[PDB]
């Protein structure tokens, strides 16, 4: 894996970049790639000194978690079985949900609702997970980090910080991401 | 030609060479991280020498991803 910042809003700009040329953009690339490797949340260091620079105002959690439901094709599974295929499903849905929150938090009614949608998709992404079982590691992790998104909203419902609530989400698209590259 | 003006209205030198300056300042005694990103600029450098305007791209693109 690589960092979220830069599979989920780099990755996308390189490959747009590869139309104007291959060999320069692929240098942009592996340049992140091993800035990044070398030095972990650099690349958000990064986007963020530039969005400062060209004066754009939004927060840069908020929108990675909007524009995170995204496939990352080098990570994803494109296999006939039918245990792969709902994985690939359930683990799309779950991460639209969660990307669906930046939109959905100010209006508590919908998010109300919203929570009740994530409760849902992340029941069925384990239920989907069981069914290939028949490793658990990543499976452990998954679960760690949705109980973590559980507890960070019973922290929002007395803090009110919705900032917390975006970055449990990224994080738990994380790791579906992960789930999906450790069943690849 | 035109050689000056170009990469003096090219982000690389509008924006990534600040950008990546006060990236230092922010932790200015990590010689890893400053050695990562003096590697970094230095291969935006080496893209921008193959491919002019690029990282005007790369930098639009990326703004245009969070408007």
């Amino acid at each position: 894996m690589v960092s979220m910042p830069l599979y989920a809003v780099m990755y996308p700009v390189f490959n747009e970049l590869e139309r104007v040329n291959l060999s320069a953009a692929q240098t942009l690339r592996a340049a992140f790639i091993k800035a990044e490797k070398e030095n972990p949340g650099l690349t958000q260091d990064i986007i963020m000194k530039i969005l400062e620079k060209k004066s754009v105002e939004v927060n840069f959690t908020e929108s990675l978690l909007r524009m995170a439901a995204d496939d990352v094709e080098e990570y994803m599974i494109e296999r006939p079985e039918p245990e792969f295929q709902d994985l690939n499903e359930k683990a799309r849905a779950l991460k639209q949900i969660l990307s669906k929150i930046p939109d959905e938090i100010n209006d508590r009614v919908r998010f109300l609702q919203t929570i009740k949608d994530i409760a849902s998709a992340i029941k069925e992404l384990l239920d989907t997970v069981n069914n290939v079982f028949k490793l658990e590691h990543q499976k452990k992790e998954f679960v760690k980090y949705s109980k973590s998104f559980s507890d960070t909203l019973k922290t929002y419902f007395k803090d009110g910080k919705a900032i917390n609530v975006f970055v449990s989400a990224n994080r738990l698209i994380h790791q579906t991401n992960l789930i999906l590259q450790t069943f690849k | 030609p035109g050689s000056m003006l170009v990469q003096t209205l090219s982000c690389l030198s509008m924006i990534i060479t600040p950008a990546f300056a006060e990236l230092k300042q922010q932790d200015e005694n990590n010689a890893s991280r400053n050695q990562a990103i003096e590697e970094l600029e230095k291969s935006i450098a080496v893209a921008e020498a193959a491919c002019p305007g690029i990282t005007d791209k790369m930098v639009k693109k990326l703004i245009e991803k969070f408007q």
